[PDB]
RNA sequence: CGCGGGGUGGAGCAGCCUGGUAGCUCGUCGGGCUCAUAACCCGAAGAUCGUCGGUUCAAAUCCGGCCCCCGCAACCA
RNA sequence: CGUCGUAGUCCGGAUUGGAGUCUGCAACUCGACUCCAUGAAGUCGGAAUCGCUAGUAAUCGUGGAUCAGAAUGCCACGGUG
RNA sequence: CUGCAUGGCUGUCGUCAGCUCGUGUUGUGAAAUGUUGGGUUAAGUCCCGCAACGAGCGCAACCCUUAUCCUUUGUUGCCAG
RNA sequence: AAGGCGGCCCCCUGGACGAAGACUGACGCUCAGGUGCGAAAGCGUGGGGAGCAAACAGGAUUAGAUACCCUGGUAGUCCACGCCGUAAACGAUGUCGACUUGGAGGUUGUGCCCUUGAGGCGUGGCUUCCGGAGCUAACGCGUUAAGUCGACCGCCUGGGGAGUACGGCCGCAAGGUUAAAACUCAAAUGAAUUGACGGGGGCCCGCACAAGCGGUGGAGCAUGUGGUUUAAUUCGAUGCAA
């Protein structure tokens, strides 16, 4: 990217929902070009908390989303032989982009039974804003915070 | 040499003893907390391992720069 | 470069004014200027730099 | 407690260069540390006969005032040999 | 136990630290906190966002008082100038007036040499 | 029978009167940096804390013996 | 579709015992593969470090050269992605 | 045996954008300019500018393959009626 | 004049420039020797001492670290009166005079124009950036000459040895000034050119970093190398490029 700026691909939607974003999610949650198990996957964990947390499946998952949504973050820089730490204001399409990867991290770094059932406690503990996720939401502010001098 | 102090203590209950060596018995971290405040001092972890930990009112700035003074001065 | 809120005026507005005031004033420039001693000799030597400079 | 603190006194240091940092080898020691000679040898598992022990032994044999060493080591191990020095033991 | 309503910020921003004070309008400290002492040390406390919590927990230690309007009196060049302003005013307080009082001899004392690094 | 200070990892220490997994340096073996080496940097190996009895919840640190090194001491023509 | 239900396990396959197949005058040193039994370390790897910008990375099989026999290497193929 | 006597082959910076010549002109001369600049290109690519005007090797093109289609040919391939 | 001179006010004082006309009548230029001035550091006596800071101490870094960085800090840096007399004391360009095309500015006098606008037309002093001829090894200089000429002075004669030794003069000292030879080499040097290189600089590229996804470094096995072993463990490949 020295010289050569870039669009970006624009993926098809979520099959079943029809989403963009879900498309972005299941993607991020796929392994090994595993598609078709991928998807499996982040449906039965919204239906897991689709059924039994009040539905609207959708809207749920930005609840959730809404909360690991992170809106500033520093960009390490080196200047005159000292490594700055500077606090950059990120843009709306990544902030759902780290949003959904540390939503899916934060499951695979989990206890339970399967990836569903992970990925659906992420959520549901992520929709309570609390948990592992929303965590590293706070580090990244905490961390901002902290050298908002060099703005 | 270092002590822990104030927030940085994670016990529920201190035994407290205050700056005169006034034993003040046994406190939740918060009333500790309360105590040293109005005094205008800092609670000081000075025994992390008795049973319940012991905690201190002191200035710990004061105590530290008098520490550090005693150390230099005996050795040059 | 002192700063006074007026009225219905947003925290924000009057901060980014407060920061144009001072970018205007120089205060930063300034303090960088001083945190170390230079020589004569030297800022001499960015003078004539800065003229030359300003020469397009 | 006794710290480990290191000097070096690698081929050509002599007395010049040496000395200076016999001096800063008291110092190490004089602030109640076992100050640990490591020989850096141009050189092998035998490199010398003359690099370690002219030196090893004379700095120990100036400083043997204040520091004495724990051993004569002259068994090297690799390109280097760490004689040891230490506070001269009280009995 | 005693009240204000009326107060100012002095906020003291060097580059290795920033100190917040509150304060009356006669000058006396009613609360402080610095960004070295809320948990940051070194690398971390230099940064802006030290100096926010540094305000944030000095809003903590003087609304005892319940100040409602105050100035801000920015000193120095570090991080912490600006982000620890924000955090005021997000803290609940009315910002009256900004005022940098950064001192500027008329070349006076001689400052230390300039480091070799 | 005669004083001093110490015993922890290969060597030297810290952890001590403030009794709860023994950490910090040089070496050891790797890794990184370099065209390469020195130097430097990331790291792992490495222990009945002398040895016993006492004493205790658990004693590295708690006492006293056995024992060893050094300290000056004693042999200072 | 069913089972195992977070365990050093219905994970992993090292190592070793026993018995065999085929190539080749000949498989002790040293071939490949099979059956039965065995079931190591390993629960995600310090400092440090490499590849890749799209049908790529990642992952899944497939074939060839050499070659009596001896591929986890090498060269090539497409699947999902 | 010598790759420190060689041919041929190969790695490498690196498919990086470089390397040069004639005539002209500048400097006593070694040399320079051209190929010092402003933009832009994958590129000494291209364009303006220019005491240079032009040219050659390298860049690109011509070559293989892949993506759409047309004509020819239907067996061992094909099966719309 | 050079060294150098910067808040404001007064006092004492040097030089420069312009306008107009009067006066003196070549009274001028240069200058070995001589005399005076001459940054900083340094020296002597007595003051002064906030900040800075040789030395020195302590903390770090490092293989070492008598350093670079940090915490301190004495002389010194400041004043008076003396000394020293040196710097890349540089425009690395001696002083004075005459002559030779131009463009854009800065600064500072002065004559003229409905002052009718913060201007319009001239005429001196200083100054900055380009550039013409000419000059120059080139770089560059170019009416402030490194051009074209003249007057007088200082200085050079290959590198090292050496601005050293000896002698003299000077200084409290540190030291300064004048200034050799033996010996040794075939070079030393200047400007510019083509490369290469840069953790000197500028601009720019590459999965180079950054943004990401998956790994290697741990484990077991396959495999190559080193090492070690052996009668032999055949020969070669060894930083990226074994």
């Amino acid at each position: 990217p020295r010289r050569r700026v870039i669009g970006q691909r624009k993926i098809l939607p979520d099959p079943k929902f029809g989403s963009e974003l879900l498309a972005k999610f299941v993607n991020i949650l796929m392994v090994d070009g595993k598609k078709s198990t991928a998807e499996s996957i982040v449906y039965s964990a919204l239906e897991t908390l689709a059924q039994r947390s009040g539905k609207s499946e959708l809207e749920a998952f930005e609840v959730a989303l809404e909360n690991v949504r992170p809106t500033v973050e520093v960009k390490s820089r080196r200047v005159g032989g000292s490594t700055y730490q500077v606090p950059v204001e990120v843009r709306p399409v990544r902030r759902n982009a780290l949003a959904m990867r540390w939503i899916v991290e934060a499951a695979r770094k989990r206890g339970d039974k399967s990836m569903a059932l992970r990925l659906a406690n992420e959520l549901s503990d992520a929709a309570e804003n609390k948990g592992t996720a929303v965590k590293k939401r706070e580090d990244v502010h905490r961390m901002a915070e902290a050298n908002k001098a060099f703005a | 040499k270092d002590f822990i102090i104030n927030e940085q203590i994670r016990a529920r209950e201190v035994r407290l003893i205050d700056q005169n060596g006034d034993q003040l018995g046994i406190k939740s971290k918060q009333e500790a907390l309360e105590i040293a405040a109005r005094r205008n001092l800092d609670l000081v972890l000075v025994a992390p391992n008795a049973k319940p930990p012991v905690c201190r009112i002191m200035d710990y700035g004061k105590f530290r720069f008098e520490q550090q003074k005693k150390e230099k001065e005996a050795r040059k | 470069p002192v700063i006074k809120v007026r009225e219905n005026e947003p925290f924000d507005v009057a901060l980014r004014r407060f920061k144009r005031s001072c970018e205007k004033a120089g205060v930063l420039a300034e303090v960088r200027r001083r945190e170390f001693y230079e020589k004569p000799t030297t800022e001499r030597k960015r003078a004539k730099a800065s003229a030359v400079k300003r020469h397009a | 407690v006794i710290q480990v603190k290191e000097i070096k006194f690698r081929p050509g240091t002599d007395e010049g260069d040496y000395q200076v940092k016999l001096r800063s080898l008291i110092r190490f020691l004089e602030e109640g540390d076992k100050a640990k000679i490591t020989l850096r040898f141009r050189g092998r598992e035998m490199a010398h006969q003359q690099i370690g022990m002219e030196v090893l032994n004379r700095v120990k044999d100036d400083l043997q005032e204040l520091a004495v060493v724990e051993s004569f080591p002259t068994k090297i191990e690799g390109r280097q040999m760490i004689m040891v020095l230490a506070p001269k033991k009280k009995q | 136990r005693k009240q204000v309503s009326d107060g100012v910020a002095h906020i003291h921003a060097s580059f290795n630290n920033t100190i917040v004070t509150i304060t009356d309008r006669q000058g006396n400290a009613l609360g402080w906190a610095t960004a070295g002492g809320s948990g940051f040390r070194g690398s971390r406390k230099s940064t802006p966002f030290a100096a926010q919590v540094a305000a944030e927990r000095c809003a903590d230690a003087v609304k005892e008082y319940g100040i409602k309007n105050l100035e801000v009196m920015v000193k120095g060049p570090g991080p912490g100038r600006e982000s620890t302003i924000r955090a005021l005013n997000a803290a609940g307080f009315r910002i009256t007036n900004i005022t940098d009082v950064t001192p500027i001899p008329h070349n006076g004392c001689r400052p230390p040499k300039k480091r070799r690094v």
